[PDB]
Formats: C-alpha cells, structure tokens, sequence
C-alpha cells in the first residue's frame, strides 16, 4: 500500500507500506530512499508525533495517507 | 545593526520580525521554535525564498540589491553573506530559537542557503573548499557529523573573527559575540 511522506518544503516522497510496519520500519525506508538516517526523522500525522514502537495500524494510517516529515537536528 | 535591517525586509509578520529583532539583544532565548506549529509557521515565511536547501534565484536578486549587498565588491559581500548564514546558525541554534536535541528546520535550510550563496560569490572567504563542505554537512545532517548548530556558529563566528574582522565586527550582533 502507498504513504506519502511530506517534507517542510512541500517534496513528496512515497513509499510501499504495510499497516502492520512499525515506526522504525518506516523510517528505515525512507533513509533506503532518500539517505536521512532514522534518528534524523520526526515523523507526523494528524498533529501526532509517530512514536517508534508502533505500527501505522496503531495511528490509523490507512492507504495513501499523507505523513509530515520534519528533521530532527540537534541545536 | 545591519542585521535588524535585514530582518526589516525579510519576516512580514511583525509578531515574528518582532521576535527575531529582540532576540538580537540577548545572547538566550526562552522562546523556541522547534514546535510543529512553529515550523511550519517558519516554512510558510521562509518557503518563497528557499528552493530546497539554496536560495531561489529571486531571492537571491532581490537580496544582492538590498541595501545590505548592493555595491559592495564581490568580497565584502560574500564575507557580509557568511556572517548572514552565521546569523540563521545561531537562531537555529540550543541558545535561540533551537533546542539540545533539536532546530528549527527552515531556518537551517535559510543559514545553508546563505553559506552556500557566499561560496558562489566569492569562494576564497572560506580559505578551504573542505571547511566549506563540512559547514554543509553540519547543517544538513550529512556523512554522519555532529549537527549541532551551537557548534556550528562558533566554528563561524571563529573563522569571521580573524579571517575578516572588521565585517564581523560590524554585520554580527554585539550580544552574540
């Protein structure tokens, strides 16, 4: 199932998901397709932080949903 | 206060202008912007001038035409342009509008892209194409360095402040040094 994952910009990269793919399993492909290691990657939806022990089930991210990325880096 | 200046022209919002200008007083912020609502609040402003990590090229006519560049030598205006991406370091950084562990993304990409633009303009005001490269990989997260942009800026502020003093002396916030 395609997500799409939205940059601050307004760049949007999609992935092949499952719902049953936790966190980690998300960021790891977008770092597969675009480099960004996941301890960079604040992943939102729906004005919730997507915490890493979860599934996109847990959030009710369904098929084509639409996620916000925003890097984390350090200040 | 060539930077108040700038500001000036920059952030619409006088909320906001208003908040970069007072923080040109003080050396710490309490106020931060590492919030979700905070930076897309940054992205909305600062999206027109950004085209990814560089300045658009509009932008970039409109901010060589500024009073602050306009008819400087190639030079000054790449040694006033890094002092700029210093400026946007600092604000991304722990002691502004960042945190320990994190930054206002816009204004990382806003430093970045006036780094870069004083390479463009004149390159010799790095002294090294590799210190120019690791400033780049500092504010991206590139090739696993250390992105802490209170680092960052003093790595800046250092190299401004012997390699062209006067410029930092007068296009750096007094608080700051």
């Amino acid at each position: 199932m395609q997500i799409f994952v939205k940059t601050l910009t307004g760049k949007t990269i999609t992935l092949e998901v499952e719902p049953s793919d936790t966190i980690e399993n998300v960021k790891a492909k977008i770092q597969d397709k675009e480099g960004i290691p996941p301890d960079q990657q604040r992943l939102i939806f729906a004005g919730k932080q997507l915490e890493d022990g979860r599934t996109l089930s847990d959030y009710n991210i369904q098929k084509e949903s639409t996620l916000h990325l925003v890097l984390r880096l350090r200040g | 206060n060539f930077v108040s200046g700038i500001l000036d022209i920059l952030i619409s919002d006088n909320e906001l202008k208003e908040r970069f200008i007072e923080a040109l007083n003080s050396n710490k912020s309490d106020y931060k912007m590492i919030a979700d609502d905070q930076q897309r609040k940054l992205a909305c402003v600062w999206n027109p001038f950004l085209d990814g990590w560089e300045l658009n090229a509009q932008h970039v006519d409109m901010i060589m035409g500024s009073h602050v560049l306009k008819d400087m030598p190639l030079r000054k205006q790449a040694e006033i342009l890094f002092c700029l991406g210093g400026v946007f370091c600092k604000y991304s950084s722990s002691d502004m509008f960042g945190t320990e562990y994190d930054s206002p993304e816009i204004l990382r990409r806003y430093a970045n892209g006036l780094i870069e633009q004083a390479y463009k303009t004149d390159p010799q005001v790095f002294g090294s194409v590799y210190y120019y490269n690791d400033i780049l990989d500092r504010l991206q997260g590139r090739n696993n360095v250390f992105t802490c942009t209170a680092v960052l800026t003093d790595m800046l502020t250092e190299h401004a402040k012997e390699s062209f003093p006067e410029i930092f002396s007068l296009y750096y916030p007094v608080a700051w040094r």
